[PDB]
């Protein structure tokens, strides 16, 4: 009885969102501002740095599904389940 | 070290979501 | 950062959960019904409600299972990893 890593790994989720979707515009949305400052910054070690805007146009639009130029908690979760995926088949 | 879009993209079609 | 990030040690965590219920018994890159049942009452014990009925766990297997083979993979983990954090959010802004 005391929160898992499972747990804690799922809020952490939900924070680094919130840390980095609550900074231009909607607080609850990341514009492609806020999502190429995420990855460089958080996903360091699995993704290539981006530094191209051709790069952050092609990453939003893969991970906008409902087509409103941002990417909401639902559309990251999906990004996360991408990402994590690929890095488990290189361990 | 390291993936890439080319990776990323690699794993959209595989799986959507069952949401 | 340099560091790991916690974004980065996060879904590294992931990884190593869903391994070390899917190692337990049979396949061990998959979790059996059985597997599964423990994963849920041992590491999910405060978002989600404690499995007691086999009933229950059938459901939730068919549900995850978008393959068909009756057993979940990391890939369909990951996908009620992602379904049960977003529930998550949804009852914290509601
Ligand atoms: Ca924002
Ligand atoms: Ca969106
Ligand atoms: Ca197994
Ligand atoms: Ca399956």
């Amino acid at each position: 009885s005391h929160m898992s890593e499972l747990e804690k790994a799922m809020v952490a989720l939900i924070d680094v969102f919130h840390q980095y979707s609550g900074r231009e515009g909607d607080k609850h949305k990341l514009k492609k501002s806020e999502l190429k400052e995420l990855i460089n910054n958080e996903l360091s070690h699995f993704l290539e740095e981006i530094k191209e805007q051709e790069v952050v146009d092609k990453v939003m639009e893969t991970l906008d599904n409902d087509g409103d130029g941002e990417c909401d908690f639902q559309e990251f979760m999906a990004f996360v389940a991408m990402v994590t995926t690929a890095c488990h088949e290189f361990f | 070290a390291m993936a890439a879009t080319y990776s990323a993209l690699n794993s959209s079609k595989p799986t959507p979501q069952l949401k």
